[PDB]
C-alpha cells in the first residue's frame, strides 16, 4: 500500500528534476543573452562616439 | 510410553519457542515507513510548487 505511493513519488520526482534542469541551463541561457546585449550595447559606445 | 511423552512434550515445546521466537520478533519499523512516505510526498509538492 506504501510501496505504491513510493511509486509515484519516484515519478513524479524525476520528472522534478527533468524540471529543474531546464530551467537550469534557461539560467543560462537567459543569462547569456545579457552578456552578448550588453558587449554589444557597444560596442553601440562607435557607431555613437562617431557621430558624436 | 514414557519414552514417549518425554519427546512429543518436547518436540511440542520446542516448537512453542518457535511461536515466541516470533512474538519476539513484532513492528515499529513497519509503522515508520507510512509516515515517511506521507511526509515525503510532501515535500515533492513542495518542490513543485516551487
Amino acid at each position: 500500500e506504501n510501496g505504491e505511493k513510493i511509486t509515484s513519488l519516484h515519478r513524479e520526482v524525476e520528472k522534478v528534476k527533468l524540471d529543474q534542469k531546464r530551467l537550469d541551463q534557461e539560467l543560462d541561457f537567459i543569462l547569456s543573452q545579457q552578456k552578448e546585449l550588453e558587449d554589444l550595447l557597444s560596442p553601440l559606445e562607435e557607431l555613437v562616439k562617431e557621430q558624436s | 510410553i514414557c519414552q514417549d511423552v518425554e519427546n512429543l512434550q518436547k518436540f511440542v515445546k520446542e516448537q512453542k519457542q518457535v511461536q515466541e521466537e516470533i512474538s519476539r520478533m513484532s513492528s515499529k519499523a513497519m509503522l515508520k515507513v507510512q509516515e515517511d512516505i506521507k511526509a515525503l510526498k510532501q515535500l515533492l509538492s513542495l518542490a513543485a510548487n516551487g
